[PDB]
């Protein structure tokens, strides 16, 4: 499914963007700790799936 | 001590410094590209265009030969470019 | 209580747009082609 | 008489030199003086 | 109080610039050296002159940009906007090298007011004027190489042009033509420079690590304070390291910085008498007794015989361009070049 | 070249390789901001 | 293309600039 | 503010680093988060050489360093070092990349969320610089690490695919390492080789079993140590021989990766068995080499009878003798005949360059390549002209080893300098005058004058 | 104690003249060996075959030099970076002939020049004094490693190292300059803008220092009276050295910490001969200087010479030229 995995990527590079910039911000501003000490934790994991999910759609396109 | 001017520090730091020069640094910025592009550059200083270094067939440059009759030699060798 | 128009004033400026207005020529130049 | 700091005018001036030599360097491959 | 006084105050005034009487003479002239620099390496050509380009208009960078010399036809004219050959005409003078003029001679005349600047300062402050009398050394070589050395040539024509490249193939024209690395005026001027270098450097690093410990702090730069009477660093201790080292050393301060500042500047003083005497091709090209061995003995080879054939190369290779009113036409067969280059 | 599938990447796959020279000059913003303390 | 290229890393460069940047205004632990 | 200021830390601005010296919790961080600096590099810059290679044209043709270190371990690569996949400089280049996000990640946690030390959390991760037994423990891990590593590359070599030869017998291709020298004769033997020419220390080895071999060796050294290291203390003769601190200690790897970085310089200029010119273009030897190969070939085509051709010196036009009566090429190529090459050898006899071979084995493949090789020598200039300083402007080419060999001797200088700065500061701070001398007990006036 | 610690209290002894220590153990020798082999061999070695041409260059005095022309001629093309030992002669004669004195000098100088800057940190260690002069002399020993170790290396011979004599300097850097395009290298501009630079800033602070002396003696003797060595208070007024210096630009180009000051004075000609040590090191591995000949074309594509062009034809005079009879092949690989 090829529109699926570039879905699937582009999915990754926004994640990707966002975390550049929102992982060091709320590292740095404990006001908001627990406020996000999940997103970061959600972000990861939704992240490290992506990987996944590319990486083995890949083979159906590649 | 201090000569007494406003410190560089404060003045880049102004937001009056930068409502003067958000306009002026850009339109000289565009005043010198317009030089160029217009090609004004080429003539007030009579530096050759990329077609005007040798008539079409020759391969001798332009060399002035002749110390008063200077400004003579150079014009007669634009005009055997047309 | 600063003047504004000083004598460095004068010196800061008969560089300054000098020059802004010469990297505009040189920008331009890059894209002249033969 | 302060109001815009320090550090934003430098990162901002700073960018800007980046850019105008980035330009040059460019057009030492296109155009006038490239060898094409 | 007269008018004479009133602007003398002016001229005088503690501002964040200082202007003075000097300042007249220096500042319209340094600014239209620069000015004329910059004009010409970013729009003029050099195109009748030299058959060259040398603008970043025409496509040069900044290596190879110049404000090249006058073409040989001029002689030694002051090339006046005014003057009989351009004849008030803006385009033609820059087209027949009167740039190169107008930056010479506004840079000769920027050079007297920054020394007369110097004089100047030193007068009102109360300092010695050394300075001033250090800075007779670039005087003498800009003279010497810009102004004397193309007098004694046939035109500013063979002057050095104001640019990087430009400066590079007067280097190699002066080893290929005048044999300069031979001359032992250059040979001095090497010395004084290579020095002054060698003491810049030893000098800063041998203070640098003679410091007393002032403060408490790792950054040992924020343990002076310049009210402070006391010696920042260790003279005693740094004499016996090198004389421990070195075998001698400094024990005068004061010695110490006279010799800095007398090093860099007479070797520029003598290299300049080097290239006065270059005005005239009055070189030291050769060495008699070298020659008139070789010439009998095909067997004799020394670096001195093997230097003068690549002089010889260059001369042959870089003539019809570099001295294109000359015309020469050198046939293929007559460049000397050794076996298959 | 890359693989087709990822070829509308090129443009970001070429500028990918200048990143850590920003971290360079991200710590002089960073000191810049806290002023050298 | 080349502006593709320009895009790409004028977004990148800008947000490193930009992290310093949302940190100083929510007084932040630079 | 911990440290992070002046006044706090004693130590400025530029040189703020030297602030996390005793912050075992932040400094993790910036090795970790430098580490994913490296692993970023190795992914963006992999997939950018892919995005931009063309298999037709050779790799030393388009500017690529990292690409040939894969091609050199097996991967992607055919007889004669064609490329037959790309996928797998792919896979490389992803999962670096990928890698270096979450180095990148811990990195970042530790210098700014984490603990900034670690001994209150945990005496196993913390540490301090004057315990010589946690030191050489944590020595000893990374010693093991390393020794790990030795081994995947024999993994690699004899298991999984094995390694491109160039010196295999129909014009290299990858090759499965069955054989591996294990005799310590010949392994450190290599050791004891002069650097000097004709002999070459170790960047002389020349085949891949010694290579493979060398590396088991290594591997099992490397585990060892590690090992005493972990269950050993400094000796007393250790213990006063050595500076014990943090800057000391990195003063102590600055000598090493200065010292590595040169032998790295010379190995990629000088080797073309584990830098396979298939890759990395010919060596300056070998392009030499090559010229005189070509125009011996051209004049033995139209009639020259090479073995005899009287130079205008008196020496061999096309050959000569070296000073222990090797034959080898004339010219100035004198000066490489020690040059060994798979495209070269098939001429050499015992005596040096045979006559015979050269008048009749001479096959195309060697004249074409000895072309493509004095045609891409090693010469350019900075913009990437290639050929000699007075060529024109066309060809666009410096070669690999020129890049590679030229930045690495930049970074081993300025390691040797750092080595001397830290090192002489090292002592210095632990003698305590590393910030200046004691005006109340200045130690030469307390010396006897010298005369 | 014992004779060891006798022995080791006397190499690290801070009261001898001269420091031995360590480091000087190896240098002493290396030093003395070199020397003496180079004061022999400029005066009394027969002509050497440097190119491997059999076409012996004198460089001795006896042989017909002067002390401009003399030198001491580097090892054969023969030879190339074959390490060539007396012991590896047929004879003396042979050694001699070959260039083997070229080979004992740098290697011994080379070595002892290493122990030189590692005696200076090792002086500073006993004295007690901050340790990094020895890093300013890192430079110029660089510098000494290019010329007669890294560029033989690259180029494959030692016969491309810089010969010791004056004109054998010149012939090197022509020859350099042919083969590299050295002038038009970056790194070469920055060893110049280090050592021009560095003579500007000696005489620019002998000259400030000098005109801020205190009065302290009288018309009729030496200013140099009026320091006392090892004096507690300064010899002359940095405030009054910034005030004109100040003045003579602004106030902010202007050094009023000594420290600081010192410190520019280092880092300026240090840095910029690293640079070019580093260029002559870099260049050793042909990766050279810019190259712009007939970068600009007009619009038929006729070639537009600039000066960078006319720098190529002098550099081609040098090429064709430079060892007449060692070339057989049409290019100049090394
Ligand atoms: C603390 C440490 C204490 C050390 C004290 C004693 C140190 C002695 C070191 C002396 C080394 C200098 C001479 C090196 C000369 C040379 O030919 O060195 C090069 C040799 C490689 O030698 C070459 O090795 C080649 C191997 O290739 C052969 O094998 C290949 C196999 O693929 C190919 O087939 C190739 O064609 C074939 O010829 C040949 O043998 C060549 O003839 C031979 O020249 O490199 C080497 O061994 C690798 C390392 C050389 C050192 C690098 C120079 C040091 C830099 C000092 C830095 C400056 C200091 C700054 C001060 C401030
Ligand atoms: C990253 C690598 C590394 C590092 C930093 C160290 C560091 C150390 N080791 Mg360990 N070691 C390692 C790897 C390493 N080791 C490995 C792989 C092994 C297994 C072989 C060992 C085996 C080992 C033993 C058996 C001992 C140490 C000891 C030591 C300490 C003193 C070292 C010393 O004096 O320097 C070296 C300094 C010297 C003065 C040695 C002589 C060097 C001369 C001048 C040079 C020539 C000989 C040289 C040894 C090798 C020849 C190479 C040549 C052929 C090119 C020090 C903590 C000693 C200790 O205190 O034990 C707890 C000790 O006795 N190490
Ligand atoms: C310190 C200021 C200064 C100085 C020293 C110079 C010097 C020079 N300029 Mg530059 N110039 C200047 C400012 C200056 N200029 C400024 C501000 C500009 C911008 C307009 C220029 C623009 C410029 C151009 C465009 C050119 C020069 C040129 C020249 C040269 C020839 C000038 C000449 O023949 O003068 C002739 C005029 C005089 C010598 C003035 C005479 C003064 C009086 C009238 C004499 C009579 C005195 C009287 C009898 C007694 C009165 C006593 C008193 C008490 C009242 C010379 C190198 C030329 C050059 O470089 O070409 C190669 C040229 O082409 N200049
Ligand atoms: C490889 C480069 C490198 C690394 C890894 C470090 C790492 C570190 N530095 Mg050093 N430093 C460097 C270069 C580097 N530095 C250079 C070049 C300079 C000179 C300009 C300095 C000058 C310097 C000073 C003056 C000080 C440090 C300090 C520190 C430590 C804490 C800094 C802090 O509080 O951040 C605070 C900053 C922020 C919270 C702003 C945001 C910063 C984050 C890390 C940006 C991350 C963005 C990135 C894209 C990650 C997101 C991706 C995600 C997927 C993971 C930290 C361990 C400090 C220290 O020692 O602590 C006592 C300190 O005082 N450094
Ligand atoms: C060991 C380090 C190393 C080496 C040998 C190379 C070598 C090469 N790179 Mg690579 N590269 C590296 C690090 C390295 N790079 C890093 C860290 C980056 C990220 C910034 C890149 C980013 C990169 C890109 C984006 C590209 C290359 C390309 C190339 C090739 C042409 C380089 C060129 O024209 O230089 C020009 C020379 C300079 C800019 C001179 C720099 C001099 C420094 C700044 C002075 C010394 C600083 C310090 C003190 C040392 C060449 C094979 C090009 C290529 O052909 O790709 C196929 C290409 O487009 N590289
Ligand atoms: C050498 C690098 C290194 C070191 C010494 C540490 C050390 C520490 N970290 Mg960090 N950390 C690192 C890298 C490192 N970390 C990286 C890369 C990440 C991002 C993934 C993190 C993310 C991180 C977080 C988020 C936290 C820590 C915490 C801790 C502490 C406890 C961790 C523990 O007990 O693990 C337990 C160890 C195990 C369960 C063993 C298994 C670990 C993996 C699965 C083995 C992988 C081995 C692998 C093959 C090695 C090669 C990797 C690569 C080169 C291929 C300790 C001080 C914690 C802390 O400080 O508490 C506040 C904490 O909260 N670290
Ligand atoms: C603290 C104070 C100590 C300082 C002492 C100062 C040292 C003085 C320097 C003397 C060094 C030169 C001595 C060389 C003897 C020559 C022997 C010989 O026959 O060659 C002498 C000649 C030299 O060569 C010939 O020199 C002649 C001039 O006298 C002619 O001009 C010939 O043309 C020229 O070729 O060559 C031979 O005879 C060939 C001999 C080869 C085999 C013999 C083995 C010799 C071993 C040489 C090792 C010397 C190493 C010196 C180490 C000493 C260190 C203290
Ligand atoms: C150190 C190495 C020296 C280089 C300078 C380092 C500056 C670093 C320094 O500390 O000073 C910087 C200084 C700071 O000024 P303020 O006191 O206004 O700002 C203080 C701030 O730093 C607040 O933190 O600004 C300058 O002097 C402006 C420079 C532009 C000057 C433009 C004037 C044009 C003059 C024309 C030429 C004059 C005549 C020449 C003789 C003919
Ligand atoms: C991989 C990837 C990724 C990631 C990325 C990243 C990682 C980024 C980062 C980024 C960064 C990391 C950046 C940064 C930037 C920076 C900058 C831009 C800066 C600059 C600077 C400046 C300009 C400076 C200035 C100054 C100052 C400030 C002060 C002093 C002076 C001066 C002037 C120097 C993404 C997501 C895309 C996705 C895809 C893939
Ligand atoms: C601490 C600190 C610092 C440092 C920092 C650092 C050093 C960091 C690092 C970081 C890092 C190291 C990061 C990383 C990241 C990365 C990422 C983010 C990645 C991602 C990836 C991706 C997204 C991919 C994708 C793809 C694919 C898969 C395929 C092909 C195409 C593409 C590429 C698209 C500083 C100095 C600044 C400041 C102070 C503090
Ligand atoms: C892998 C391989 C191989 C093998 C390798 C091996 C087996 C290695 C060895 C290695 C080794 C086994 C090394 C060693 C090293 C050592 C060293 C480098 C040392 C150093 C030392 C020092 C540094 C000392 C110092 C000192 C002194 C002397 C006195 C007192 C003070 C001190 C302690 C500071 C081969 C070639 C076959 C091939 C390719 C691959
Ligand atoms: O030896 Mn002395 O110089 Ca260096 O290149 Mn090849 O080789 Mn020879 O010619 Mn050019
Ligand atoms: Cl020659
Ligand atoms: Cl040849
Ligand atoms: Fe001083």
């Amino acid at each position: 499914m090829t529109i699926l995995f570039q879905l699937a990527l582009a999915a990754l590079v926004i994640l990707s963007f966002v975390m550049v910039i929102g992982v060091p911000v709320a590292y740095a501003s404990p006001q908001d700790w627990d406020r996000s000490k999940q997103l970061i934790f959600l972000g990861s994991g939704l992240w490290i799936a992506l990987v996944l999910v590319v990486g083995v759609l890949n083979f159906f396109v590649v | 001590g201090t000569t007494g001017e406003r410190p560089f520090s404060d003045i880049i730091t102004s937001v009056r410094y930068w409502v003067i020069h958000s306009i002026t640094i850009p339109a000289l910025f565009i005043a010198g590209w317009l030089f160029v592009s217009t090609g004004l550059a080429y003539d007030v200083f009579g530096t050759p265009r990329p077609d005007s270094y040798y008539a079409q067939e020759q391969r001798s440059i332009p060399l002035v030969t002749d110390r008063f009759e200077a400004k003579q030699q150079v014009e007669t060798f634009l005009e055997q470019l047309k | 209580s600063y003047p504004i128009f000083t004598v460095r004033w004068v010196a800061v400026h008969t560089l300054a747009v000098p020059t802004i207005f010469f990297l505009g020529a040189i920008a331009a130049m890059q894209f002249i082609q033969r | 008489g302060g109001r815009i700091p320090l550090w934003i005018v430098a990162t901002v001036a700073g960018m800007g030199v980046i850019v105008i030599v980035g330009l040059f360097f460019y057009g030492a491959y296109a155009g006038l003086g490239s060898s094409l | 109080r007269g008018w004479f006084d009133i602007l003398d105050d002016w001229l005088k005034r503690d501002r964040f610039v200082f202007v003075g009487w000097s300042g007249i003479l220096l500042f319209p002239c340094a600014y239209l050296a620069l000015g004329g620099w910059l004009t010409g390496t970013t729009f003029v050509t050099s195109w009748y002159t030299h058959g060259l380009a040398s603008s970043y208009l025409e496509g040069c960078n900044f290596l190879t940009v110049a404000v090249s010399t006058p073409a040989n036809s001029m002689g030694h004219s002051l090339l006046l906007l005014w003057g009989p050959e351009a004849q008030g005409d803006f385009t033609r003078w820059c087209q027949l090298g009167g740039l190169w003029t107008f930056i010479a001679l506004h840079g000769a005349f920027g050079l007297i007011g920054f020394m007369l600047r110097q004089f100047e300062i030193a007068r009102l402050v109360g300092v010695r004027p050394y300075n001033a009398i250090a800075f007779s050394a670039p005087i003498a070589v800009f003279v010497s190489v810009f102004l004397i050395y193309p007098l004694g040539q046939s035109s500013w024509f063979f002057a050095p042009s104001f640019g990087v490249a430009a400066i590079f193939r007067f280097l190699l024209f002066f080893q290929g033509f005048h044999n300069w690395t031979l001359n032992p005026f250059h040979m001095m001027g090497v010395a004084g420079v290579l020095g002054g270098a060698l003491l810049c450097a030893i000098h800063g690093a041998t203070v640098e690590n003679t410091l007393f410990q002032d403060g408490e702090g790792a950054s040992t730069f924020r343990a002076f304070n310049p009210t402070q009477a006391e010696e920042t660093y260790s003279m005693v201790t740094a004499n016996r390291f090198w004389s421990q080292i070195f075998g001698i050393a400094f024990s005068n301060k004061r010695w110490l910085h006279f010799f800095m500042l007398f090093v860099p500047v007479t070797g520029l003083w003598m290299s300049a008498i080097g290239v006065v005497g270059l005005a005239l091709n009055l070189r030291s090209y050769d060495f008699i007794s070298q020659e008139i061995r070789a010439a009998e003995d095909p067997e004799f080879e020394t670096f001195y015989t093997k230097n003068l054939l690549l002089n010889e190369g260059i001369r042959a290779w870089m003539a019809p361009q570099d001295q294109p009113h000359e015309n020469f036409v050198f046939p293929e067969e007559v460049l000397p070049r050794g076996n298959a280059l | 070249k890359l693989p087709e599938a990822y070829a509308i990447f090129d443009p970001l796959v070429d500028v990918l390789p200048v990143i850590p020279v920003l971290f360079l000059a991200l710590a002089f913003v960073w000191q810049a901001a806290v002023g050298f303390r | 293309e080349v502006i593709a290229q320009l895009t790409m890393i004028a977004m990148i460069g800008i947000a490193g600039p930009m992290i310093i940047f949302l940190l100083a205004v929510r007084r932040g632990n630079l | 503010a911990t440290n992070r200021d002046q006044e706090s830390s004693g130590f400025a601005w530029w040189a703020g680093n030297a602030r996390l010296i005793n912050l075992s919790g932040k400094l993790l961080g910036a090795h970790v988060a430098h580490a994913g600096l490296i692993v970023f590099w190795a992914g963006a810059m992999t997939l950018f050489e892919l995005a931009h290679f063309i298999p037709e044209k050779p790799m030393y043709e388009q500017g690529l360093i990292l690409i040939p270190h894969i091609a050199t371990l097996g991967w992607g690569v055919g007889p004669g070092g064609e490329v037959v996949d790309t996928f797998p400089f792919f896979v490389v280049g992803v999962v670096h990349l990928i890698s270096s996000a979450v180095l990148g990640f811990g990195g970042v946690y530790h210098a700014i969320r984490g603990p900034e030390t670690l001994e209150e959390y945990s005496s196993f991760f913390g540490y301090d610089w004057k315990d010589k037994n946690k030191m050489t423990t944590i020595l000893g891990f990374h010693l093991i690490v390393l020794g790990i590593g030795a081994l995947l590359l024999v993994a690699k070599a004899m298991f999984f695919g094995g390694l491109y030869d160039t010196w295999a017998p129909g014009g290299g291709d990858v090759r499965v390492i069955t054989n591996p020298t294990l005799d310590p004769r010949v392994i450190f033997g290599y050791l004891l080789k002069s650097p000097f020419g004709g002999e070459g220390w170790i960047v002389s080895v020349n085949n891949l079993e010694d290579v493979v071999g060398g590396h088991i060796w290594i591997g099992l050294i490397c585990i060892a140590g590690g090992i005493w290291h972990i269950l050993t203390t400094p000796f007393g003769w250790a213990r006063r021989a050595f500076i014990w601190s943090g800057e000391a200690y990195l003063s102590y790897s600055l000598g090493a990766l200065s010292m590595m970085g040169f032998i790295a310089t010379c190995f990629v200029w000088f080797n073309n068995t584990v830098y396979p010119s298939e890759f990395y273009g010919p060596t300056g030897p070998e392009a030499s080499q090559a010229q005189a190969m070509t125009f011996l070939i051209r004049d033995q085509k139209l009639g020259a009878n090479v073995g005899s051709a009287q130079g205008p010196t008196g020496l061999g036009k096309y050959l000569m003798r070296s000073p222990t009566g090797e034959i080898i090429f004339g010219g100035e190529t004198m000066r490489f005949w020690d040059f060994r090459g798979p495209w070269l050898e098939p001429l050499r006899g015992p005596n040096g360059l045979d006559l015979n071979k050269i008048k009749n084995d001479i096959q195309p493949w060697q004249e074409r390549r000895a072309a493509e090789y004095m045609t891409h020598a090693p010469l350019g200039s900075l913009n990437s002209v290639g050929g000699v300083a007075t060529e024109i402007n066309s060809v666009n080419f410096v070669s690999p080893r020129s890049w590679l060999a030229t930045s690495h001797f930049v970074l081993a200088f300025f390691f040797l300098v750092g080595h001397l700065w830290h090192a002489g500061r090292a002592r210095a701070a632990a003698a305590g005058f590393e910030k200046g001398i004691d005006r109340e007990s200045e130690p030469v006036l307390s010396m006897p004058s010298l005369d | 104690a014992n004779l060891w610690e006798r022995f080791c209290n006397w190499v690290t002894s801070t009261d001898n003249r001269l420091y031995v220590g360590w480091f000087g153990v190896i240098m002493i020798p290396t030093l003395l060996a070199a020397t003496i082999c180079f004061v022999i061999a400029f005066i009394a070695a027969p002509p050497v075959d440097i190119d491997g041409i059999r076409e012996p260059v004198s460089g001795s005095l006896l042989y017909g030099n002067n002390i401009i022309t003399g030198a001491v001629v580097p090892s054969s093309n023969a030879i190339g970076l074959h390490f060539y030992p007396i012991w590896e002669a047929a004879s003396l004669d042979e050694w001699l002939y070959n260039g083997g004195p070229y080979q004992l000098i740098i290697f011994h100088f080379l070595l002892g020049a290493s122990c030189y800057m590692g005696r200076q940190w090792e002086l500073s260690y006993r004295l007690g004094m901050r340790p990094w002069i020895c890093v300013a002399y890192s430079a110029p020993l660089a510098s000494a490693f290019a010329v007669f170790l890294i560029y033989p290396i690259g180029q494959g011979s030692f016969s491309d190292g810089m010969p010791l004599g004056i004109s054998g300097t010149f012939n090197f850097m022509i020859v350099f300059q042919a083969e590299h395009n050295i002038l038009m290298h970056p790194f070469h501009q920055l060893g110049v803008a280090g050592v021009f630079g560095g003579a500007l800033f000696c005489a620019m602070h002998g000259s400030l220092v000098t005109s801020s002396l205190i009065r302290e003696t009288t018309e009729t003797e030496s200013a140099n009276y009026g320091y006392k060595f090892g004096q507690e208070e300064e010899t002359y007024n940095i405030v009054a050295a910034h005030g004109y210096f100040g003045r003579l630009i602004f106030q902010y180009a202007s050094f009023n910490n000594s420290r600081s000051l010192h410190f520019f004075l280092a880092a300026w000609p240090v840095v910029g001969v690293w640079f070019t040590a580093l260029g002559i090191s870099t260049m050793a591995f042909n990766l050279n200087g810019f190259n712009f000949n007939h970068s600009v074309i007009d619009a038929k594509g006729n070639v537009i010479n600039t000066w960078a062009d006319i720098i190529n034809r002098a550099n081609l005079g040098m090429e064709v030229m430079h060892e007449r009879n060692a070339h057989n092949f049409p290019l100049d690989l090394a």
